[PDB]
């Protein structure tokens, strides 16, 4: 499914994942072809901060969902 | 069942889970299985640069019948010090807030949750000392 991980900095970008799919994983292809490292990635949906070892399915993440990107800034 | 209320509620359901607006706010429904929208969770993510510098704040918002024509009740769930915010219940003031005091039918819970944000960023907000992060009000 496709899903849209939009950042606090505006841009949306697309990703291809499935629903038994984890943030663990899914923070890895986003530093791929965004190339941001998945230790200050933080995953924020349906009001709620998101885990790591959890899947899309654990907060109930369909198709066409804008996830919220919030930049963990670590050491500054 | 009011018609309206029902209805906007379940398009904000929609606005809160994509974080629309802003960007760095989010809400929804707090229980999930509790369907009369009666109880919704808002999530504030402390501007940096600030006294609330990645201070992720939770609030519970209640609309009621008269919603969107009547002001919702907002509170604080998480230790927060700002103008408006009562330090024991954490129940966030009409009159302190603009948009509460001046409340229109126009406007929403996702107005809200970045009124009190963009409230944060003012002087007389952001340098207020913050208790221990991780305190709530309940619980």
């Amino acid at each position: 499914m496709q899903i849209f991980v939009k950042t606090l900095t505006g841009k949306t970008i697309t990703l291809e994942v499935e629903p038994s799919d984890t943030i663990e994983n899914v923070k890895a292809k986003i530093q791929d072809k965004e190339g941001i490292p998945p230790d200050q990635q933080r995953l924020i949906f349906a009001g709620r901060q998101l885990e790591d070892g959890r899947t899309l399915s654990d907060y109930n993440i369909q198709k066409e969902s804008t996830l919220h990107l919030v930049l963990r800034l670590r050491g500054g | 069942v009011k018609v309206p209320r029902n209805f906007r509620l379940l398009e904000e359901l929609e606005e809160g889970q994509k974080g629309v607006g802003d960007g760095t706010v989010s809400w929804g429904l707090e229980d999930d299985e509790d369907m009369t929208l009666t109880r919704w969770t808002g999530m504030i993510i402390g501007p940096p640069r600030t006294n609330y510098e990645n201070r992720i704040y939770s609030l519970k918002v209640e609309c009621g019948p008269k919603y969107p024509e009547a002001p919702p009740s907002v509170r604080f769930v998480t230790k927060i010090n700002m103008n408006g915010i009562n330090n024991s219940s954490g129940m966030v003031d009409a009159r302190s807030i603009p948009v509460l005091a001046k409340w229109q039918n126009s406007y929403s819970i996702k107005v809200v949750l970045q009124e009190l944000r963009r409230l944060m960023m003012s002087k007389e907000n952001m340098k207020l000392p913050q208790p221990p992060e991780g305190q709530t009000y309940n619980n």
